[PDB]
């Protein structure tokens, strides 16, 4: 059903959506990490 | 410290290749 | 309307696309910020 | 420099969260 | 047709996800690469 | 070792901007 269908296509694009999400919290943490060991190098 | 950075990292990166599965997986019942 | 469903979807991956696409920059940038500490810890 | 790389990052990672928001709302309006 | 575009559709969203997973590999390797400065600058 | 590392991740970052250009190509046919 085309009807069906469209209802699974947006809920496809919910799920890319929310894997999205979860990559751009990663992200934040890279650069905490990252920056936690230059603060490491220079504060000892 | 930076441990549990790292290990947060992990966890939102295997919570990210979940939600692919699913989307992928109702794209094959299209 | 399944013409204006169809449009919606389509627009909803063209965001999506683009919210990959800033990922993309930022992983590239990460890099950048990887490869500069490690070249500070070599150079001093 | 390593500063300005960060905040670059930074910058580039609100406009990622800002064009999901935009496809969730479409999605809303289906 | 509305049956073409749904698989035009459903492609596209195909293509969008392998995008986030060559992004979600290259986020693996990015934790490697943090690690492996942080154990050069603890192993020398 | 962080070298090849890094090449890696510069790998799987062209696939990933061309599997967005196939995405958006699709979309233009739409």
């Amino acid at each position: 059903q085309a009807r069906s269908d469209i209802e699974k296509l947006k809920e496809a694009i919910r799920d890319t959506n929310k894997a999205v999400q979860s990559v751009q919290s990663s992200i934040g943490n890279l650069i905490v990490a990252i920056k936690s060991v230059q603060d490491y190098v220079n504060k000892e | 410290d930076i441990s549990i950075v790292l290990n947060k990292i992990k966890s939102q990166l295997e919570e990210s290749k979940e939600w692919i599965r699913r989307s992928n997986k109702i794209l094959d019942s299209i």
